[PDB]
């Protein structure tokens, strides 16, 4: 037999994350822009979840990058926008959401490049 | 190495040293890179 | 919003283990003090309950409730079977931690952190 | 080419060195600072350059497998010797 | 003292509609008549129109005009300028 | 209805006629590879990596140039597909030289990848090898031409993008070199991307040689402020250092390039940086103290000087929370002398109605536009990649252009009408010629630059402008919804300042000399010592040591765009936010935060503690400060209009000269830049 | 081919023969049966059909899968229920193993399995201590792996590596202390994904 | 990841030549000892139902007289290709699973004489490389082997997404992976089946009715080594 | 053989170390090279499992045959470059013979 809840589903008390990062952190839901040194797309399909950036410093001893920031790391993937959204709400971050960008469909010809009158015409090959 | 001589190069150490640690001569690590952020410097005179 | 319960169907029934569980931990701190020979009073030890207990006083899923009722006796066996060493007692109290800052000047000024 | 700054401490390869100010050459006080003497810039240098008669040239660093990936020089340029990007030796077309 | 207004409104929203009937009638003979008050007019879509006053030293209110008539937006104003 | 229906791999689709057979697969998710091809250049099918099967026809096609025929079965994955893939791979690595450990593009390498995903395993080159020798074309781009595969990518660039023609081929066959024959540099604006575009360590990053591998970079992506586009870019650091600046594509902004500045002035936030508060000592010298004492200093100040004996101008590179705290702190005291360096003028409704300040038609609007004229401004300098998009309507769309002002060169043709500013008026009148194609345009674009509006009669040249708007609206060649009227701002802070209230230029503190001025990054010399009463109190709150800082009495180390998350409105009105990359040098502070903290220390505690809490502040003052990346758009041009002719300023008999005149000018314009080594070894190459 | 793993049909279609068998036993809990290209069998199944399920499984004459190998979770974020319980068993007579997978989400109960398998006792006590499962009529469920009081469940995919607490001795106090995490040198983090498809086999569709 | 040093090969011959010997002297000193026997014998006793249900696996399965080896029922590499017997017990206590080890070792020495006899020539690592590295000669002289030579040491192969458990007849028994793939370079989750992990979660009902000092030859007997139970 | 370091600084031994355990930053050295100018090896987090000699491409990083470097403080154990060029140029002769007698097994 069920029983009926109507609350809104919330864990952050049975997570064990203290309450610092909880309350001051800012997630980041995004698709993450492609890298413009390639031309491939497969890392721009899934939905990512990162948090703000904080501070590091430099070890005195050797120079390191020093951190004291639990989720300097913590990145997640998610199927879509909503079960990104779903997942940061139950555990109580504040986020952001930005839209996915798509590249526009363009209009490609090759025979534009010996165009008779217009400037598509190219100089070079 | 009285049969097989080792193959001479010019930056092999010429005097062996065993392990130093514990002595003056211990290693001391610390970083290799130089400063990355330059401060500025104000001006030496009191134009203000 | 039909789901399967923990332990119980509401909050009511939640609340029945809440206070079970608060009763419990209540008599246990005398004997902890004694039994870790601890440095603090009977007194901080059932403030130390109180405090803990009333960081959880907004929940209103009787789920999430049940679990925290889970927790609390699974932490309350741990002490009372002395499995716990004194420093794992000693870790509700954070008595090496400097106080951190909580006012906006004071936070400014020791670093970028809100 | 090591060389000592104005307090006495020795400069890296790399151009290390702490500054007048800097508590952490502490560190070094009672013991030592670890810097090699031998700095390969100083040394690649006084290899001379080898005089080729072809325009492209290989490199693999000498020892056959035991060098670096064999990679092509061009020697077209006459106002430079062509200088293997693994291991700094230089060509010249003769 | 009046320090600064400030009319906040939708590009299409029923709601905005008198707001934006009184900017367009209203608001160059409003501007004409206090030349060196900034009336700071800031279209954003969706928003429910109000406007804001600023007093000396940072003290400001805020009047819903939500539904108003161009008729109920001037008497808003003519309510905050005096 | 138009479309017809095509397959892949058995999977129908439906396409636009003229669709290439690698847009068809790109529909079902499929991705071709490719390296000659680019969806931003001109088709040129000769790597020949996309070759691809199709179903019945014994030739493989090239998919990125062939349009797809109806009921066309392409297959992207049969045996005869892949044999040619591992073949052209094979081609492609018989002369490529075994760089990869040395070579900056490893790691992040399409050459590589593809070579993993649809080449084979291993070599059965059994020859020597071809060797070329290098070229250099300026202190940006590094150029190891062994490693060309030949694609073409940057010639076709330059050509078209940038449109400059000094990149080439020389040679035929094997021999074939790309360059540019004689010795000559590759100094463009946008020179830069074509490191990007580059599917190899041919053309590489010389700032960045040698300093890290991709996969090791944290990726923060953020906006730029150099300018007043707003390119979206993303920050790449490693153990808490800026690495480099890479592109983020953003269709209607900067598409997937970035100006040279851009990319490579980031080196500038290494120097010259403002780590420590400071206040004079009894000899009047700066030196260093604490945050406690540097406050506790201005705070003294603040609490005794009111109304107007109390100022702030805000640079360019402020931020908007910054600048709304800046003017909450200020308000306090009843001062209302919030300025900005950048001069807009304030005659008729000024920044009473946004639309008097913005570029309505949007970035993305210039490609819709048939005319375009341009007053007193420099594009290719003021906003590089605005006008790299004129140019992409010039050259697609056929795109007429004409330009008031010195005939400086925008790297396509247009029609110079002279400069003399009395043309705004033979226009407005009809004499001119050009009115009569203003008139005939369905969709005109009057763009005024607002580095023509720091001269003295500003107003009057907005106010011509915007007549000659108004006249064009009158007649109903324009479809009512198009807007005509447009103003290309080059400040990155300066659209923010507008909506919040600010004053623009300094006018106003040249009018009543404050006896306290708040120098908000402000390092334009607008405001020097001479024009302020004999013991002005000076506070300096920036992150460069540049031109206020040395004049100031106490400095507040500030944070630089990499180092907040900030707030930053674009010429076209969008709201976009930076984010934090790494944290502020040494001792200084976010900017709104060392506002925020004076307040309470003054006794006037300002009523926000957070981030959030100071956005939910910018809504009530502009409501379109917190809908990032949204264009809202703004209206009642006819009432700005109907204000702009009531005083009637003269127009001056100075010719329209834009501060950049040629690209030695572009490098150094704002703090950051001007401590950048690298833009001063830009600058020298251009002049010697 | 050498370099090739080769296929197994026999075993391909043995293993299809039984999942379409305890499907139709079990309909009332069945979701899905598939088979994997290296001949493994899975039975996704409705939370609720754990025991009977692995009741049948370990009784009935045709499977005697007497033996537990493995149980285990698998954390999924993405899912609205991020738990994945994977039973691993072994069948002795007829020499074959199959798994069984239900699912569960923070605040949703699984039956205990222990009247099934003896071995599952401490399994589930470590999918309790490591991801935070509630194991309904478990004898004795308590953490297993960590250390007392802990907090958290270290294998949920939002629980950063390090954790947020490290010990040291304290001389004050004279015993071991916990703090919050700082570490000298940053774990740094690797972006390793190329951006170029590896297995068309396997693409989604857009 | 590298082919046996030259000369390796006889010196392990050497080594097996003299090691059943070496058995035998253990024999000596406990096998018919009364107090080893006394130590050992009845001594944590396991039915073949329960140490099944319980979920143990090896010898503390063949103790019992299940006759079961992974290595027989479900061979891997090249074991279908060599001889050697399962030894059984008969009174699944701790001397007859005592037994048994000494028992494998010595098929463990046998298994390891066809080996030396039997081992073939060519290459020790699958001639893929984008899966196995290509050779260091061939890295410095070819252009496509020193570009997945760079690849694999660091983005590494990615392995097409599915699930196995993978189990393996291990000294100490069944030893598992259940290895889930994403379709990347990296797992995404590794769970590790240790053997010795349900024999000591049997310690409780195998010490039933037996003294303190019974428990370490119960421990001993199941041969636990903490950082396989605890991972 | 003419003393110039082996290392370009290519970072394939710092990607594969699975232990973290490698440091290294890099720039152009005053005569264009690509050199480091850090390069740590923590011996404390180090597995001594020799990927890193593997994914060398140009037999710079090597483990050598000495293990008889223990130490009285922790610090000892983080190597600099320095420590490690050191360690080159104190270890070369025994080096460079073992890697003639194996690199055949490559
Ligand atoms: S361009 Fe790519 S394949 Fe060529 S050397 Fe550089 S990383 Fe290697
Ligand atoms: S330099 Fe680069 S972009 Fe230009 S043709 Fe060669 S490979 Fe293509
Ligand atoms: S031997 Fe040490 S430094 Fe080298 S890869 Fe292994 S763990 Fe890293
Ligand atoms: S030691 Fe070898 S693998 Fe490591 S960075 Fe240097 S050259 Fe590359
Ligand atoms: S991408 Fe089509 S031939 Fe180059
Ligand atoms: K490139
Ligand atoms: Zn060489």
């Amino acid at each position: 037999q069920l029983i009926t809840v109507d609350e809104k589903l919330d864990i952050t008390t049975i997570t064990g994350v203290p309450e610092e990062h909880i309350k001051t952190r800012k997630a980041r839901i995004f698709v993450p822009a492609r890298n413009n040194m390639q031309s491939g797309v497969n890392n721009t399909k899934k939905w990512k979840m990162e948090f703000d950036t904080r501070e590091r410093w430099e070890n005195p001893l050797m120079g390191w990058a020093s951190t004291a920031d639990p989720l300097s790391n913590l990145v997640l993937t998610f199927s879509t926008k909503e079960d990104a959204v779903a997942f940061a709400e139950k555990n109580g971050w504040s986020y952001d959401v930005e839209e996915r960008k798509v590249p526009k469909p363009k209009s490609k010809s090759y025979g534009a490049n010996f165009s008779w009158n217009k400037r598509t015409r190219v100089s070079t090959k | 190495p009285t049969v097989k001589p080792p193959t001479a190069r010019k930056f092999i150490w010429t005097n062996h040293k065993f392990n130093l640690s514990g002595t003056p001569q211990q290693y001391v690590p610390y970083s290799t890179t130089r400063k990355k952020i330059q401060e500025w410097v104000p001006p030496s005179t009191p134009y203000k | 919003t039909s789901v399967k319960p923990i332990f119980s169907r509401d909050m009511n029934e939640a609340k029945r283990r809440v206070r079970e569980l608060y009763r419990a931990w209540y008599r246990e701190v005398p004997n902890t003090v004694h039994l870790f020979q601890l440095d603090i009073s009977v007194k901080q030890g059932r403030d130390k309950v109180r405090e803990m207990f009333k960081k959880n006083a907004h929940i209103t899923d009787p789920r999430v409730v049940d679990l925290l009722v889970i927790k609390g006796k699974m932490e309350l066996e741990e002490t009372i079977k002395v499995w716990k060493q004194r420093t794992h007692v000693m870790r509700f109290f954070h008595e090496t931690e400097a106080p951190r800052p909580k006012d906006f000047l004071s936070k400014f000024y020791v670093g970028h952190d809100p | 080419g090591v060389r000592t700054s104005p307090t006495g401490e020795k400069v890296t390869h790399t151009g290390q060195v702490y500054d007048d100010g800097d508590y952490r050459k502490v560190r070094f006080v009672g013991r030592q600072k670890e810097v090699n003497e031998n700095f390969a810039i100083d040394l690649i240098a006084e290899q001379p350059v080898s005089q080729v008669g072809s325009r492209v040239i290989s490199c693999d660093g000498g020892g056959g497998a035991l060098g670096h990936p064999r990679v092509y020089i061009n020697l077209d340029k006459e106002t430079k010797t062509g200088t293997c990007g693994y291991c700094g030796l230089q060509f010249r077309q003769q | 003292g009046l320090r600064e207004i400030r009319i906040h409104l939708c590009q299409r929203s029923p709601g905005s509609q008198g707001v934006r009937d009184f900017i367009e009638k209203r608001y160059v003979e409003l501007k004409k008549a206090n030349p060196d008050l900034p009336i700071l007019i800031r279209e954003c879509s969706d928003v429910q129109p109000k406007l804001w006053a600023r007093y000396a030293f940072g003290q400001e209110k805020n009047v819903s005009l939500n539904n108003f008539s161009a008729d109920q937006v001037t008497r808003a104003l003519e309510n905050v300028l005096s | 209805s138009n479309l017809i229906e095509v397959f892949v791999d058995g999977q129908s689709v439906m396409v636009e006629p003229g669709t290439t057979v690698l847009q068809a697969c790109e529909k079902v998710g499929m991705q071709i590879p490719r390296f000659c091809y680019h969806e931003r250049l001109s088709v040129a099918g000769n790597c020949r990596m996309c070759l691809v099967e199709i179903e019945k026809a014994p030739k493989v096609v090239a998919a990125c140039a062939m349009p797809v025929m109806k009921g066309w079965n392409i297959l992207t994955n049969s045996e005869k597909t892949k044999k040619a893939r591992e073949g052209v791979m094979e081609f492609l690595l018989a002369n490529h030289p075994l760089d990869c450990p040395i070579c900056d593009q490893g790691g992040e390498c399409d050459l590589q990848d593809q070579s993993m995903m649809f080449g084979s395993d291993r070599s059965r080159f059994l020859e020597g090898k071809r060797a070329v020798e290098d070229k250099n074309i300026g202190p940006l781009v590094k150029t190891i031409m062994t490693r060309c595969i030949q694609c073409t990518r940057c010639i076709r660039f330059a050509s078209e993008i940038a449109g400059v023609d000094d990149l080439g081929t020389t040679g035929r066959g094997n021999d074939m070199q790309v360059g540019t024959y004689i010795e000559k540099m590759f100094m463009s604006e946008l020179s830069g991307n074509i490191i990007d575009i580059c599917p190899v360590g041919a053309l590489t990053s010389k700032p960045y040689a040698f300093t890290a591998r991709p996969w090791e970079t944290r990726k923060t992506e953020s906006i730029d402020v150099m300018d007043a586009v707003g390119s979206n870019i993303v920050v790449s650091t490693r153990t808490g250092e800026v690495m480099r600046i890479l592109p983020r594509m953003h269709e209607d902004i900067n598409e997937e390039w970035i100006s040279d500045k851009t990319r490579f002035a980031y080196d500038g936030l290494k120097r010259q940086r403002l780590t420590e508060p400071m206040v004079r000592n009894e000899k009047g010298l700066l030196t260093h103290t604490t945050w406690e004492d540097a406050l506790s200093r201005v705070a003294g100040m603040l609490q005794s000087f009111q109304g107007n004996d109390v100022a702030a101008i805000a640079g360019g590179l402020v931020d908007a929370e910054a600048l709304i705290a800046l003017k909450d702190l200020l308000n306090r005291v009843d001062s209302d002398t919030l300025c900005t360096e950048e001069v807009f003028p304030t005659a008729g409704a000024g920044t009473d109605l946004r639309s008097n300040y913005l570029l309505n038609t949007t970035i993305a609007g210039v490609e819709e536009a048939d005319v375009v004229l341009l007053v007193g401004t420099n594009p290719r300098f003021e906003a590089p990649l605005f006008n790299a998009r004129i140019r992409k309507s010039w050259l697609h769309n056929d795109l007429k252009v004409a330009l008031i002002g010195s005939p400086v060169d925008l790297t396509y043709r247009y029609d110079h009408l002279g400069d003399s500013p009395k043309i705004l008026q033979d226009i407005a009148s009809g004499s001119h010629p050009f009115s009569q194609v203003l008139q005939e345009a369905k969709k005109p674009m009057v763009i005024l630059g607002s580095s023509a509006l720091q001269r003295n009669d500003g107003a009057a040249i907005l106010a011509a402008v915007s007549n000659i708007a108004q006249k064009i609206r009158t007649s109903s060649g324009v479809t009512g919804d198009w807007k005509v009227m447009n103003i290309l701002h080059r400040i990155a802070s300066q659209v923010a300042a507008l909506d919040l209230g600010y004053k623009p230029g300094v006018e106003a503190i040249q009018k009543n000399p404050p006896k306290m001025l708040f120098l908000l990054g402000a390092d334009g010399g607008c405001i020097t010592r001479q024009d302020l009463p004999k013991d002005c109190f000076i506070v300096y709150q920036g992150h460069h040591g540049d031109v206020g800082a040395p004049i100031a009495d106490v400095i507040l180390p500030g944070a630089a765009y990499t180092e907040k998350s900030a707030t930053y409105v674009n010429t076209e009105g969008r709201a976009q936010q930076t984010k934090v990359a790494v944290t502020p040098p040494g001792l200084a502070r976010e900017d709104w935060k060392i506002i925020r903290a004076l307040s309470e220390i003054a006794g006037m505690t300002l009523p926000y503690d957070t981030l959030d809490q100071v956005r939910n502040r910018l809504e009530e003052v502009s409501p379109n400060l917190v809908r990032y990346d949204d264009v809202e758009g703004a209206n009642y041009f006819q009432q700005a209009s109907e204000l702009s002719k009531l005083v009637n300023q003269q127009l001056l008999a100075d010719p329209l000269v834009p501060p950049q005149l040629t690209i030695k000018d572009f490098y150094m314009t704002d703090s950051i830049s001007r401590a950048s080594q690298t833009m001063a070894k830009c600058v020298k190459a251009v002049t010697e | 081919r050498p370099t090739v793993r080769p296929r197994n049909d026999v075993a391909h279609k043995q293993l299809s023969a039984f999942g379409e068998y305890v499907a139709e036993i079990l309909p009332k809990y069945v979701q899905q049966v598939q088979v994997s290209c290296f001949n493994e069998l899975e039975i996704c199944i409705h939370p609720d059909g754990v025991i009977p399920v692995l009741t049948f499984l370990r009784d009935h004459s045709n499977a005697q899968f007497k033996s537990l190998a493995d149980l285990t979770a698998v954390d999924i974020p993405t899912r609205q229920n991020r738990f994945e319980i994977v039973y691993n068993l072994l069948s002795l007579r007829f020499n074959s193993r199959i798994r069984v997978k239900t699912y569960t989400d923070e605040l949703t109960p699984i039956e205990s399995s222990v009247p099934v398998y003896k071995a599952a006792n401490w399994y589930e006590r470590e999918i309790w201590d490591m991801f935070g499962v509630f194991f309904a009529n478990h004898p004795d469920l308590r953490r297993i792996l960590t250390d007392y009081g802990f907090e958290g469940h270290p294998f949920r995919k939002d629980f950063p590596l390090s954790g947020y607490v490290e010990l040291r001795y304290d001389d004050e106090v004279k015993r071991v202390v916990a703090e919050p995490v700082e570490l000298a040198q940053e774990f740094r983090k690797f972006d390793l994904n190329s951006p170029w498809e590896a297995f068309p086999a396997y693409r989604q569709p857009p | 990841h590298q082919d046996l040093p030259l000369g390796l090969m006889d010196d392990i011959y050497e080594f097996s030549k003299n090691f059943s010997l070496r058995i035998d002297e253990l024999e000596e000193m406990l096998t018919n000892n009364r107090i080893w026997r006394n130590r050992t014998v009845d001594i944590g006793i396991v039915t073949a139902e329960d140490a099944l249900n319980y979920g143990f696996s090896g010898v503390m399965l063949r103790g019992s007289g299940i006759q079961w080896d992974l290595r027989k029922t479900q061979p891997y590499d090249v074991y279908d290709q060599v001889e050697f017997d399962v030894p059984i017990g008969s009174r699944g206590d701790c001397y007859d699973r005592y037994l048994c080890r000494v028992e494998e070792m010595r098929q463990s020495i046998r298994i390891i004489s066809q080996c030396l006899n039997k081992m073939p020539p060519g290459e020790i690592k699958v001639d893929d490389a984008k899966v196995s590295p290509p050779k260091r000669a061939e890295m410095k002289t070819s252009m496509e082997s020193l570009i997945h030579h760079f690849k694999l040491y660091t983005e590494g192969y990615q392995v097409p997404p599915g699930a196995t458990y993978t189990a393996i007849e291990a000294p100490k028994g069944e030893f598992g992976v259940y290895l889930v793939s994403d379709g990347s370079s990296r797992p995404y989750r590794c769970k590790i089946k240790a053997p010795g992990f349900a024999h000591l979660a049997g310690l409780d009902k195998m010490s039933k009715g037996h003294m303190l000092a019974d428990v370490v030859a119960i421990i001993g007997t199941q041969d636990i080594v903490f950082g396989e139970v605890d991972r | 053989p003419s003393g110039e370091e082996r290392c370009i600084a290519c970072k394939l031994c710092e990607a594969v170390c699975p232990a973290q355990a490698i440091t290294i930053e890099a720039e152009p050295r005053a005569d264009g090279s690509r050199r480091t100018t850090r390069y740590d090896i923590d011996m404390t987090k180090c597995i001594y499992c020799g990927f890193c000699q593997e994914a060398c491409p140009v037999d710079a990083i090597v483990e050598g045959p000495n293990f008889e470097f223990s130490t009285e403080t922790h610090e000892e154990l983080l190597y600099n470059k320095e420590k490690l060029l050191n360690n080159g140029d104190k270890w070369e002769a025994e080096i460079a013979a073992n890697i003639q007698a194996d690199y055949l097994y490559r």
